[PDB]
Protein backbone atom coordinates (compact mmCIF):
# COMPACT_ATOMS: atom_id res chain seq x y z
CA UNK A 1 0.00 0.00 0.00
CA UNK A 2 2.56 2.59 -1.19
CA UNK A 3 1.30 6.17 -1.47
CA UNK A 4 2.17 9.85 -1.54
CA UNK A 5 2.07 11.97 1.64
CA UNK A 6 -1.29 13.12 2.96
CA UNK A 7 -2.63 15.11 5.90
CA UNK A 8 -4.01 12.73 8.53
CA UNK A 9 -5.82 15.41 10.55
CA UNK A 10 -6.79 18.53 8.65
CA UNK A 11 -8.84 19.70 11.65
CA UNK A 12 -5.68 20.61 13.55
CA UNK A 13 -4.53 22.56 10.46
CA UNK A 14 -7.56 24.74 9.72
CA UNK A 15 -6.29 27.53 12.00
CA UNK A 16 -3.88 29.29 9.62
CA UNK A 17 -3.17 32.49 11.55
CA UNK A 18 -1.79 31.91 15.04
CA UNK A 19 -1.75 35.20 16.95
CA UNK A 20 -0.27 34.71 20.39
CA UNK A 21 0.90 36.82 23.33
CA UNK A 22 4.67 37.24 23.71
CA UNK A 23 6.36 34.73 26.04
CA UNK A 24 3.94 31.91 25.21
CA UNK A 25 4.85 28.69 23.41
CA UNK A 26 3.72 28.18 19.84
CA UNK A 27 3.14 24.78 18.29
CA UNK A 28 2.49 24.14 14.60
CA UNK A 29 1.36 20.70 13.46
CA UNK A 30 1.02 18.99 10.09
CA UNK A 31 -0.06 15.38 10.94
CA UNK A 32 0.92 13.31 7.95
CA UNK A 33 0.89 9.76 6.64
CA UNK A 34 2.37 7.98 3.66
CA UNK A 35 4.28 4.92 2.53
CA UNK A 36 7.17 5.10 2.74
CA UNK A 37 7.05 7.36 5.81
CA UNK A 38 7.43 10.87 4.41
CA UNK A 39 10.07 13.31 5.63
CA UNK A 40 9.25 16.66 7.22
CA UNK A 41 11.01 19.98 6.82
CA UNK A 42 10.06 23.40 8.17
CA UNK A 43 10.54 26.73 6.43
CA UNK A 44 10.35 30.26 7.82
CA UNK A 45 9.32 32.81 5.19
CA UNK A 46 9.93 30.35 2.38
CA UNK A 47 13.50 29.55 3.48
CA UNK A 48 15.08 26.81 5.56
CA UNK A 49 14.47 27.43 9.28
CA UNK A 50 17.72 26.93 11.21
CA UNK A 51 18.24 26.70 14.96
CA UNK A 52 20.33 29.87 14.95
CA UNK A 53 17.47 31.85 13.40
CA UNK A 54 15.99 32.67 16.85
CA UNK A 55 17.28 32.81 20.40
CA UNK A 56 16.93 29.35 21.92
CA UNK A 57 16.22 27.77 18.55
CA UNK A 58 13.23 25.49 18.16
CA UNK A 59 12.10 21.93 18.78
CA UNK A 60 10.64 19.31 16.48
CA UNK A 61 8.81 16.14 17.47
CA UNK A 62 8.69 13.86 14.41
CA UNK A 63 6.15 11.55 16.02
CA UNK A 64 3.79 14.54 16.26
CA UNK A 65 4.78 16.28 12.99
CA UNK A 66 5.17 19.46 15.00
CA UNK A 67 7.36 22.56 15.20
CA UNK A 68 7.66 24.14 18.64
CA UNK A 69 8.90 27.61 19.51
CA UNK A 70 9.10 28.59 23.17
CA UNK A 71 8.88 32.08 24.66
CA UNK A 72 7.90 33.78 21.42
CA UNK A 73 8.77 37.41 20.80
CA UNK A 74 7.76 39.92 18.09
CA UNK A 75 10.64 38.92 15.83
CA UNK A 76 9.21 35.40 15.48
CA UNK A 77 6.46 36.94 13.39
CA UNK A 78 6.36 35.46 9.89
CA UNK A 79 5.23 32.48 7.83
CA UNK A 80 6.04 28.90 8.75
CA UNK A 81 5.69 26.16 6.18
CA UNK A 82 5.80 22.43 6.66
CA UNK A 83 6.94 20.43 3.63
CA UNK A 84 6.22 16.71 3.75
CA UNK A 85 7.40 14.32 1.08
CA UNK A 86 8.31 10.83 -0.16
CA UNK A 87 9.05 9.48 -3.64
CA UNK A 88 5.38 9.65 -4.65
CA UNK A 89 4.75 13.29 -3.87
CA UNK A 90 5.35 16.51 -1.97
CA UNK A 91 2.83 18.68 -0.14
CA UNK A 92 3.02 21.78 2.06
CA UNK A 93 0.93 23.96 4.33
CA UNK A 94 1.64 27.43 5.65
CA UNK A 95 0.88 29.06 9.00
CA UNK A 96 1.30 32.72 9.85
CA UNK A 97 2.55 33.69 13.27
CA UNK A 98 1.88 37.00 14.99
CA UNK A 99 3.05 37.97 18.44
CA UNK A 100 1.38 40.56 20.66
CA UNK A 101 3.03 41.99 23.74
CA UNK A 102 0.67 42.33 26.68
CA UNK A 103 1.05 44.68 29.62
CA UNK A 104 -0.55 43.70 32.96
CA UNK A 105 -0.13 47.09 34.63
CA UNK A 106 -2.66 49.59 36.00
CA UNK A 107 -2.95 52.75 33.77
CA UNK A 108 0.19 54.89 33.45
CA UNK A 109 -0.09 58.67 33.07
CA UNK A 110 2.52 60.99 31.58
CA UNK A 111 4.49 62.89 34.21
CA UNK A 112 3.58 66.58 34.20
CA UNK A 113 0.03 66.10 32.92
CA UNK A 114 -2.32 67.57 33.67
CA UNK A 115 -0.30 70.74 34.24
CA UNK A 116 -1.14 73.56 36.66
CA UNK A 117 -2.81 76.56 35.07
CA UNK A 118 -3.49 80.21 35.89
CA UNK A 119 -5.85 82.79 34.41
CA UNK A 120 -7.78 85.98 35.13
CA UNK A 121 -11.51 85.67 35.82
CA UNK A 122 -13.51 85.28 32.62
CA UNK A 123 -10.66 83.53 30.83
CA UNK A 124 -10.46 80.04 29.34
CA UNK A 125 -8.18 77.11 30.21
CA UNK A 126 -7.53 73.44 29.51
CA UNK A 127 -6.13 70.40 31.28
CA UNK A 128 -4.63 67.55 29.28
CA UNK A 129 -4.07 63.96 30.29
CA UNK A 130 -2.11 61.29 28.40
CA UNK A 131 -2.66 57.66 29.35
CA UNK A 132 -1.01 54.37 28.50
CA UNK A 133 -2.87 51.12 29.16
CA UNK A 134 -3.33 47.70 27.60
CA UNK A 135 -6.40 46.68 29.62
CA UNK A 136 -9.08 49.15 28.41
CA UNK A 137 -8.79 52.22 30.70
CA UNK A 138 -11.67 54.34 32.00
CA UNK A 139 -10.87 58.02 32.25
CA UNK A 140 -12.64 60.73 34.16
CA UNK A 141 -12.00 64.27 35.36
CA UNK A 142 -12.61 65.23 38.97
CA UNK A 143 -12.67 68.48 40.92
CA UNK A 144 -11.92 68.51 44.64
CA UNK A 145 -14.64 70.56 46.33
CA UNK A 146 -12.66 63.92 50.21
CA UNK A 147 -15.69 65.74 48.69
CA UNK A 148 -15.19 65.20 44.94
CA UNK A 149 -17.18 66.14 41.84
CA UNK A 150 -17.13 64.30 38.52
CA UNK A 151 -16.92 66.84 35.69
CA UNK A 152 -16.54 64.41 32.80
CA UNK A 153 -16.43 60.62 32.40
CA UNK A 154 -15.67 58.42 29.41
CA UNK A 155 -18.32 56.19 27.90
CA UNK A 156 -20.44 55.51 24.84
CA UNK A 157 -21.56 59.14 24.84
CA UNK A 158 -18.21 60.64 25.89
CA UNK A 159 -15.71 58.78 23.70
CA UNK A 160 -12.03 58.60 24.63
CA UNK A 161 -11.46 60.58 21.44
CA UNK A 162 -12.08 63.76 23.41
CA UNK A 163 -11.90 62.67 27.07
CA UNK A 164 -8.18 63.46 27.31
CA UNK A 165 -8.69 67.24 27.26
CA UNK A 166 -10.76 69.15 29.79
CA UNK A 167 -11.84 72.68 28.86
CA UNK A 168 -12.98 75.25 31.42
CA UNK A 169 -14.42 78.39 29.80
CA UNK A 170 -15.34 81.75 31.36
CA UNK A 171 -13.59 80.71 34.55
CA UNK A 172 -15.07 82.06 37.77
CA UNK A 173 -13.36 82.12 41.15
CA UNK A 174 -15.48 79.06 41.92
CA UNK A 175 -13.54 77.13 39.27
CA UNK A 176 -10.30 77.57 41.22
CA UNK A 177 -8.91 74.46 42.87
CA UNK A 178 -7.48 70.99 42.32
CA UNK A 179 -8.36 69.06 39.16
CA UNK A 180 -7.67 65.35 38.78
CA UNK A 181 -7.47 62.99 35.82
CA UNK A 182 -8.33 59.53 37.15
CA UNK A 183 -7.67 56.47 35.00
CA UNK A 184 -8.65 52.97 36.00
CA UNK A 185 -8.59 49.52 34.42
CA UNK A 186 -9.24 46.01 35.69
CA UNK A 187 -5.79 45.91 37.27
CA UNK A 188 -5.80 49.19 39.17
CA UNK A 189 -6.25 52.93 39.46
CA UNK A 190 -3.94 55.86 38.69
CA UNK A 191 -4.34 59.64 38.89
CA UNK A 192 -2.44 62.91 38.45
CA UNK A 193 -3.61 66.29 39.75
CA UNK A 194 -3.20 69.91 38.70
CA UNK A 195 -4.18 73.22 40.25
CA UNK A 196 -6.18 76.04 38.72
CA UNK A 197 -5.41 79.57 39.95
CA UNK A 198 -7.87 82.39 39.24
CA UNK A 199 -6.74 86.03 39.41
CA UNK A 200 -8.81 89.28 39.68
CA UNK B 1 4.60 47.79 24.32
CA UNK B 2 3.37 49.02 20.83
CA UNK B 3 -0.18 50.38 20.51
CA UNK B 4 -2.82 52.71 21.97
CA UNK B 5 -6.09 52.10 23.83
CA UNK B 6 -8.29 54.52 21.89
CA UNK B 7 -7.30 53.05 18.53
CA UNK B 8 -9.78 50.65 16.91
CA UNK B 9 -8.81 46.98 17.13
CA UNK B 10 -9.44 43.52 15.77
CA UNK B 11 -10.41 40.92 18.36
CA UNK B 12 -8.72 37.61 17.54
CA UNK B 13 -10.27 34.48 19.03
CA UNK B 14 -7.82 31.74 19.96
CA UNK B 15 -10.46 29.15 19.11
CA UNK B 16 -9.95 28.55 15.40
CA UNK B 17 -8.22 31.88 14.99
CA UNK B 18 -11.21 33.92 13.83
CA UNK B 19 -11.53 37.68 14.10
CA UNK B 20 -14.76 38.83 15.75
CA UNK B 21 -17.01 40.26 13.03
CA UNK B 22 -19.98 42.60 13.36
CA UNK B 23 -22.15 42.69 10.22
CA UNK B 24 -24.04 45.83 9.06
CA UNK B 25 -27.27 43.89 9.54
CA UNK B 26 -26.52 43.03 13.16
CA UNK B 27 -25.20 39.48 12.67
CA UNK B 28 -22.15 38.48 14.73
CA UNK B 29 -19.71 35.79 13.65
CA UNK B 30 -16.02 35.22 12.94
CA UNK B 31 -13.76 35.21 9.89
CA UNK B 32 -10.12 34.60 9.11
CA UNK B 33 -9.76 37.32 6.50
CA UNK B 34 -7.72 40.18 8.03
CA UNK B 35 -8.90 42.42 5.18
CA UNK B 36 -12.59 42.13 6.04
CA UNK B 37 -13.97 45.61 6.90
CA UNK B 38 -16.41 44.42 9.56
CA UNK B 39 -13.78 43.17 12.04
CA UNK B 40 -12.49 46.64 12.87
CA UNK B 41 -13.87 47.38 16.32
CA UNK B 42 -13.85 50.21 18.82
CA UNK B 43 -13.52 49.33 22.51
CA UNK B 44 -14.84 51.86 25.01
CA UNK B 45 -14.85 51.64 28.80
CA UNK B 46 -18.13 52.66 30.42
CA UNK B 47 -16.56 52.23 33.87
CA UNK B 48 -13.54 50.46 35.38
CA UNK B 49 -13.07 47.06 33.81
CA UNK B 50 -16.26 47.37 31.73
CA UNK B 51 -16.45 48.02 28.01
CA UNK B 52 -18.75 48.20 25.03
CA UNK B 53 -17.59 46.79 21.71
CA UNK B 54 -18.64 48.60 18.54
CA UNK B 55 -18.33 47.38 14.98
CA UNK B 56 -17.04 50.56 13.33
CA UNK B 57 -18.29 49.83 9.82
CA UNK B 58 -21.58 48.33 10.98
CA UNK B 59 -21.94 51.21 13.44
CA UNK B 60 -23.59 48.73 15.83
CA UNK B 61 -22.73 47.68 19.39
CA UNK B 62 -22.01 44.07 20.31
CA UNK B 63 -24.62 42.66 22.65
CA UNK B 64 -25.63 39.40 24.28
CA UNK B 65 -29.32 38.57 24.59
CA UNK B 66 -31.20 36.82 27.43
CA UNK B 67 -30.73 33.46 25.73
CA UNK B 68 -26.99 33.86 25.21
CA UNK B 69 -27.32 34.85 21.56
CA UNK B 70 -24.88 37.39 20.17
CA UNK B 71 -25.75 40.25 17.85
CA UNK B 72 -25.14 43.98 17.46
CA UNK B 73 -27.71 46.73 17.87
CA UNK B 74 -27.71 50.27 16.53
CA UNK B 75 -28.56 51.54 20.00
CA UNK B 76 -26.64 50.93 23.23
CA UNK B 77 -28.49 48.97 25.94
CA UNK B 78 -27.48 47.23 29.14
CA UNK B 79 -26.81 44.09 27.13
CA UNK B 80 -23.89 45.84 25.38
CA UNK B 81 -21.51 45.89 28.37
CA UNK B 82 -18.81 43.39 29.27
CA UNK B 83 -16.25 42.95 32.02
CA UNK B 84 -12.90 42.83 30.24
CA UNK B 85 -10.42 40.60 32.00
CA UNK B 86 -6.78 39.92 31.24
CA UNK B 87 -6.27 36.25 32.16
CA UNK B 88 -3.00 34.72 33.39
CA UNK B 89 -2.37 33.18 29.96
CA UNK B 90 -2.38 36.77 28.65
CA UNK B 91 -5.53 36.61 26.51
CA UNK B 92 -8.64 38.72 27.18
CA UNK B 93 -12.13 37.53 28.06
CA UNK B 94 -15.39 39.47 27.80
CA UNK B 95 -18.07 38.51 30.27
CA UNK B 96 -21.58 40.04 30.10
CA UNK B 97 -22.30 42.52 32.90
CA UNK B 98 -26.01 41.67 32.63
CA UNK B 99 -25.75 37.86 32.31
CA UNK B 100 -22.76 37.52 34.63
CA UNK B 101 -21.81 33.93 33.83
CA UNK B 102 -21.82 34.06 30.03
CA UNK B 103 -18.83 35.08 27.88
CA UNK B 104 -18.46 36.39 24.35
CA UNK B 105 -17.15 33.41 22.35
CA UNK B 106 -16.65 31.85 18.93
CA UNK B 107 -16.94 28.18 17.95
CA UNK B 108 -14.33 26.40 15.83
CA UNK B 109 -16.81 26.68 12.96
CA UNK B 110 -16.69 30.46 12.89
CA UNK B 111 -20.11 31.06 14.37
CA UNK B 112 -20.60 32.53 17.83
CA UNK B 113 -21.09 30.18 20.75
CA UNK B 114 -24.21 30.48 22.91
CA UNK B 115 -23.36 32.47 26.00
CA UNK B 116 -25.13 29.82 28.03
CA UNK B 117 -22.61 27.24 26.81
CA UNK B 118 -19.48 29.22 27.70
CA UNK B 119 -17.24 28.77 30.73
CA UNK B 120 -13.95 30.05 32.31
CA UNK B 121 -11.67 27.29 31.01
CA UNK B 122 -12.81 27.26 27.38
CA UNK B 123 -10.64 28.10 24.39
CA UNK B 124 -13.67 29.75 22.79
CA UNK B 125 -13.75 32.68 25.25
CA UNK B 126 -10.11 33.70 24.77
CA UNK B 127 -9.46 36.77 22.64
CA UNK B 128 -6.38 38.76 21.76
CA UNK B 129 -6.74 42.42 20.82
CA UNK B 130 -4.76 43.39 17.75
CA UNK B 131 -4.00 46.51 15.74
CA UNK B 132 -6.59 47.35 13.12
CA UNK B 133 -3.87 48.43 10.69
CA UNK B 134 -2.32 46.54 7.76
Amino acid sequence: NKRAPYWTNTEKMEKRLHAVPAANTVKFRCPAGGNPMPTMRWLKNGKEFKQEHRIGGYKVRNQHWSLIMESVVPSDKGNYTCVVENEYGSINHTYHLDVVERSRHRPILQAGLPANASTVVGGDVEFVCKVYSDAQPHIQWIKHVPYLKVLKAAGVNTTDKEIEVLYIRNVTFEDAGEYTCLAGNSIGISFHSAWLTVLP
Amino acid sequence: PPGHFKDPKRLYCKNGGFFLRIHPDGRVDGVREKSDPHIKLQLQAEERGVVSIKGVSANRYLAMKEDGRLLASKSVTDECFFFERLESNNYNTYRSRKYTSWYVALKRTGQYKLGSKTGPGQKAILFLPMSAKS
